[PDB]
């Protein structure tokens, strides 16, 4: 990335390929929600869901995605609808510095941020590892009915 | 001789702002797909592609 | 003289067997009912998938078997019995293996977002069933008059 | 005098690495043979998928390697070699990651119809191959002349 290239390799929170995804449209956000980065979903009331930054002990459901009519502001704020990546393939934000291994099941942490691979369940991570700012992205293979939340 | 290929997304409510507030979306869209394509005709002649030969 | 009066009714939210949402989903058209009825929202079984036709046996689900798909709601194909739409023996039927459905239920409480969804010996759902089943919930959770109803999320199998 | 006389002959229903349904598939282009030959009814591996430009090199199935996807029958990106139609090395490769195809078997059975494929070290289905996969039969089970065909479902890794 960087130099020596006409155009940027991809920015986060933006689908990667064009192959079945699936974007729900009836959601509410709680808090700040920045682009990339898994959410929760707390609850549904009259058939929205109202999705919350990923936290500790919680399933995450999908990533956030990036819209340049909804969202004026580079975010997601407060009570605000939003577009949530429930399936298909798209960037999202990592802490790491190295590629994993090739379909290699993720895990998150922090705010939805991927920590590392060597998972057991849940999503794949595809071809794809590019530097962004300070940092880098990684492309995550999103699945349906991929994470079940525990019995209590 | 090869082929090469790109996409874009749109929505309703982006073209109508785009056609209503001065500044349309789809064109600047539209420019990064031929921007890619030179860089990709770019890279094919000064680099080659081993797997493709 | 006298006050003038307006009111107001909410319709429901769905009926049985009915599609909830336009997510990405997919029904199977060439499968035949082997033996019996089959009700609208219930899950099914196959017997049996012929090798050179192609045709699949479908049935309803029985004690200790895999379920496959859940059948849909549809005004032509369905033929109306016991006051109720309902598949009979031969013909076609509609069973979707992926999507958002309305399933027809026999729990009396809310259950969660995610969780697995359980079914009994009959195909409908109920909380503390027996057979056990990779979908999961997707929330909404209604009632049709008498007839309660819960929504569930397939995927293929 | 004479007695005149009609007579019929029926069609084939597959052919080798050909899609089967109109069900959700998935097929990804951007994929080259880094080295030798692909058969259009076999598995292919992923050697390595490069990170900024995002071209997977694909080779065929040797001992010890995770299958990725199918060949698929195309008319203008293939070579025909060897009385047959095969991908040829340094050229794009039509991959189905996802969806029902006809595979080349080995076998000498049919199979169920909800059970685990498992390949061979060639990359073509064999009832006890070594090669495991998390596909699934669909039913279908013929042969086109001499050749024996079988039919799987296919799901994303």
């Amino acid at each position: 990335a960087y130099e020596n290239l006409m155009l940027r390799p991809a920015c986060p929170g933006n689908l990667s390929d064009t192959s079945t995804y699936n974007i729900d449209g009836a959601c509410v956000a709680q808090g700040d929600i920045e682009f990339g980065s898994a959410v929760q979903v707390v609850g549904i009331v009259d058939g929205v869901k109202v999705v919350t930054a990923l936290s500790d002990g919680g399933t995450p459901y999908g990533i956030a995605f990036r819209s340049q009519y909804e969202h004026l502001s580079g975010k997601i704020l407060d009570g605000e609808v939003c577009n949530v990546v429930s399936h298909g393939r798209v960037w999202a934000l990592t802490s790491l510095d190295e590629a994993p291994s090739l379909f290699s099941k993720l895990q998150f942490g922090s705010g939805g941020v991927v920590t590392g691979g060597s998972g057991y369940a849940g999503w794949t991570f595809a071809g794809g590892f590019v530097k962004h700012e300070d940092g880098y992205i990684i492309e995550v293979r999103v699945k349906q009915n991929a994470f079940i939340v525990p019995p209590p | 001789v090869f082929r090469l290929g790109n996409a874009y997304l749109i929505s309703i409510d982006e073209i109508k702002a785009g056609q209503a507030t001065g500044r349309p979306l789809s064109t600047r869209k539209a420019s990064a797909c031929q921007l890619a394509h030179d860089q990709l005709v770019n890279r094919l002649v000064f680099k080659g592609s081993a797997p493709h030969k | 003289a006298q006050i003038n009066a307006s009111y107001q009714r909410d319709m429901a939210i769905a009926l049985p067997g009915m599609v909830a949402d336009t997510s990405k989903y997919n029904i199977d058209g060439a499968c035949v009912v082997n033996e019996g009825d089959v009700l609208v929202g219930a899950a099914v079984q196959v017997v049996q998938a012929q090798a050179v036709d192609g045709h699949k046996l479908v049935k309803a689900l029985t004690t200790g078997t895999t379920p496959y798909g859940v059948a849909i709601r549809s005004h032509w194909q369905t033929v109306n019995a016991q006051n109720q739409m309902i598949y009979e023996d031969g013909g076609a039927i509609n069973v979707m293996t992926s999507g958002r459905v309305w399933m027809l239920s026999k729990s009396t409480e809310a259950p969660t977002f995610g969780s697995a969804v359980k079914l009994d010996v009959d195909g409908q759902e109920k909380s503390d069933g027996t057979i056990e089943t990779t979908w999961t919930y997707a929330g909404g959770w209604t009632k049709y008059k008498d007839i309660q109803l819960v929504e569930v999320q397939l995927h293929q199998l």
